[PDB]
RNA sequence: CCUACUUCACAAAGCGCCUUCCCCCGUAAAUGAUAUCAUCUCAACUUAGUAUUAUACCCACACACCCAAGAACAGGGUU
């Protein structure tokens, strides 16, 4: 699993729904998806950054080609942060 | 006008004026003195 | 400043005239520029400085009246020409390409059809050589030719 | 109040020297995007090459095909890193 | 020496007033203490490090691979400590040596994962119309190292 | 960090839209900025083969300003290819004919002289006046600072600034002026 | 371009006929400072002074035979 990604190893569907479930378990209101940054919205190569905000607090933001894809990726990033499987997490100890 | 590298006033009424980028000697009394740099 | 008024009968009346600001930084200086420590510290765009030596219609004022040095009067005259050509004195006029630092009158310069070889290039003057000694805060000196 | 660089973007940088002065510590926590700085989520060959060039802001040249020579020189199993 | 405000009267750059040395030293002590407490509590994830090994500087992290272009006189699988660590950095803080960090601060450990020879490199000389043509093949020895761990200690 | 591979790559290599205002700005400095952005030399991930250029939208190109007498001295030379087809036109004439040619040519000359130059120019959008197409406006991301700070006119200077600036000399009272 | 004339003859030609439309700047002046006159101004500026050639032309588009279209291909017509 070194170099692998959390959802590369554990395939999931509806990461936004799964994140909503996790926040409900943690007794937290559903996150608000918001457009933090965007570029070339009307072009064929857009860049959208979508951040999920918990009571006006950013929990995770993700990039994408469309707003839906960016929101989905932001949900995945939020899930990674919640589960502690972030890319910059502590290495495994050998 | 006569083209001259060195402009010289020939009479009293000859006057030097820099116009359209270059010097000219104009003269009302003797228009013969007209010189252009 | 005296102004001539007609009604024909014509007479001259002296009106309010500005006075030099109190406490010059460098009293006992040759010209006003030196008195106020501006020897090499003004440019074509310093309209506040330049307009103080300008007739209401844009003409320069005589050196005898202004008290400026010969070199400082020349510098001010050139800077005023540049400011007029750049349009920084819209109110000082006799009665559409944006420019600045134009040394020559626009109507007296011919196009550079044949710029010479690299070693003998014909360069386009920029600014005025009279301001060559202005205070330079940049590593490289001002390029008077482009 | 002096700041080495604007603190608005990419992190809040704080430089320091250790007491011995032989190492430099930098504390740079990332700065989150304020909620107020965000917007709500909204809810023939010739003509074809012209359309593609307009779409992707490229030139026509890259949309024309290439010969078998190049198509077969191209490596179909390139090495992959990371 | 007053000068009226003209374009060239003042320098074109903003005036910067550096913090007074005493207050700045107190602030440095505060920041260093904060970072040291982060290290003590283990508030970091991946650590990277710029380490000067062989003759070059490598940006390194745990599990990384490094290809030294020479034999190291070490048995394969042997563990080593890389000692010239110029920089150690985390998500929220970085430590810079002047020019090297102390041994007590950082401990970068590697392992000789492989010893090999480089692919044949061709050295050809040629000069036209001189009958001058020479060819040589060189295989430089190489050692692959795997960086196992990067450790930091609260020694600031 | 923590992005998936494809979103991370897309974000890293996405092309941003920049806006330059050419009003009273030197076309050369505008072109330097635009050429850097078009090549992508403003990105740390830059590489000639990565196609990392960005979009640059320059407005008010009709209102650029040349230093010196360049409007009259600078000459743009072209040849139709036919005998007697050599055309030399001054900067002022070229500007009057095409209000975009000057900036377009400056950026073209500043770009690298290879096959990517015209692809880069395809990402350059020059508009003579303040009007910009709506799609381009929505695409815009950032506005670059104008390279040259426009000097103020007397008509623009505030009375407070005029008062602050000292009077330099005592004009003789008995003078016509 | 072929109505005449002519070479000639279901048409090609001239010796025949028809149509041909915009400037460029060298200087001459007005007002006016530096240099309170004066001064056409690589001073600001006002005219002769204009190019930023104005336009005109073309703009549709799926066998076989004929063609004023044509080397082939292509093009026009086939009601
Ligand atoms: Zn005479
Ligand atoms: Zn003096």
């Amino acid at each position: 699993m070194t170099g692998k990604e959390l959802f590369e190893m554990w395939k999931i569907i509806n990461p936004m729904g799964l994140l909503v479930e996790e926040l409900k378990k943690r007794n937290v209101s559903a996150p608000e998806s918001r457009l933090t940054r965007q570029s070339g919205g009307t072009t064929a190569l857009p860049l959208y950054f979508v951040g999920l905000y918990c009571d006006k607090k950013l929990i995770a933001e993700g990039p994408g080609e469309t707003v839906l894809v960016a929101e989905e990726e932001a949900a995945r990033v939020a899930l990674r942060k919640l589960y502690g499987f972030t890319e910059n997490r502590r290495p495994w100890n050998y | 006008f006569k083209n001259k590298t060195v402009l010289k006033k020939r009479c009293k009424d000859c006057y030097l004026v820099k116009r359209r980028g270059r010097w000219y000697v104009y003269c009302k009394t003797h228009p013969r003195h007209k010189q252009r740099q | 400043f005296r102004e001539v008024v007609e009604t024909t009968i014509i007479e001259g009346r002296i009106t309010a005239t500005p006075k030099e600001s109190p406490n010059p930084p460098n009293p006992s200086g040759q010209c006003p520029i030196c008195r106020w420590n501006l020897k090499h510290k003004y440019n074509y765009d310093d309209v506040l400085l330049l307009s103080q030596f300008i007739r209401p219609h844009g003409g320069m004022l005589p050196r005898k009246i202004t008290g400026l040095c010969q070199e400082e009067h020349r510098k001010i005259e050139e800077c005023v020409k540049m400011a007029h050509r750049a349009g920084l004195l819209p109110n000082h006029r006799p009665r559409q390409l944006n420019r600045y630092l134009t040394r020559w009158a626009p109507g007296s310069v011919k196009p550079i059809y044949k710029k010479g070889p690299r070693w003998n290039r014909v360069r386009m003057p920029v600014g005025s050589p009279l301001l060559r000694d202005n205070v330079c805060y940049s590593r490289t000196p001002w390029k008077l030719y482009h | 109040t002096y700041s080495p660089l604007p603190d608005d973007y990419n992190c809040n940088v704080e430089l320091a020297l250790t007491s011995d002065g032989r190492t430099i510590v930098c504390y740079h926590p990332s700065v989150d995007i304020p909620y107020e700085h965000t917007k709500p989520i909204p809810r023939e060959e010739g003509p074809m090459i012209e359309q593609l060039s307009k779409m992707f802001f490229t030139t026509k040249h890259r949309w024309y095909p290439h010969g078998r020579y190049h198509r077969c020189r191209k490596n179909l199993n390139p090495p992959k890193d990371r | 020496g007053y000068v009226p405000k003209t374009s060239l009267s003042s320098p074109p750059w903003p005036e910067v007033v550096l913090p007074d040395p005493v207050e700045e030293t107190r602030h440095h002590a505060e920041v260093v203490k904060k970072v040291n407490e982060m290290i003590v509590t283990g508030q970091y994830g991946r650590l990277f490090a710029v380490v000067h090994f062989a003759s070059r500087q490598w940006k390194v992290t745990s599990e990384d691979l490094i290809l030294i272009g020479n034999e190291l006189d070490l048995a394969c699988g042997e563990r080593i400590r890389l000692e010239k660590v110029l920089l150690v950095g985390a998500d929220n803080f970085t430590l810079l040596g002047k020019p090297l960090l102390g041994k007590d601060l950082v401990r970068v450990e590697a392992t000789v994962i492989e010893k090999t020879e480089s692919w044949p490199r061709i050295i050809m000389r040629f000069r036209k119309r001189k009958n001058f043509k020479k060819k040589r093949i060189v295989t430089t020895p190489q050692t692959v190292l795997r960086i196992n761990s990067i450790e930091i200690a609260p020694c600031l | 960090s923590s992005f998936s591979r494809a979103p991370q790559q897309w974000a890293t290599f996405a092309r941003i839209w920049y806006l330059l205002d050419g009003k009273m700005q030197p076309p050369g400095k505008l072109a330097a900025m635009a050429s850097i952005r078009l090549q992508g030399l403003h990105k740390p991930v830059y590489h000639a083969l990565s196609d990392c250029g960005d979009h640059v939208v320059i407005m008010n190109t009709r209102h650029i300003a040349f230093s010196g007498n360049k409007w009259e001295q600078k000459v743009y030379s072209s040849h139709t290819g036919y005998p007697g087809g050599f055309r030399q036109v001054t900067a002022a004439q070229l500007h009057l004919r095409d209000p975009v040619a000057i900036v377009k040519l400056a950026i073209y000359g500043m770009l690298p002289k290879n096959l990517h130059r015209r692809t880069m120019m395809e990402r350059l959008h020059l508009f003579p006046d303040e009007y910009i197409p709506e799609d381009i406006l929505k695409n815009l991301v950032e506005e670059l600072p104008q390279p040259r700070k426009i000097p103020k006119r007397l008509d623009e200077y505030t009375q407070e600034e005029i008062d602050a600036f000292p009077r330099l000399w005592t004009p003789p009272e008995d003078y016509r002026l």
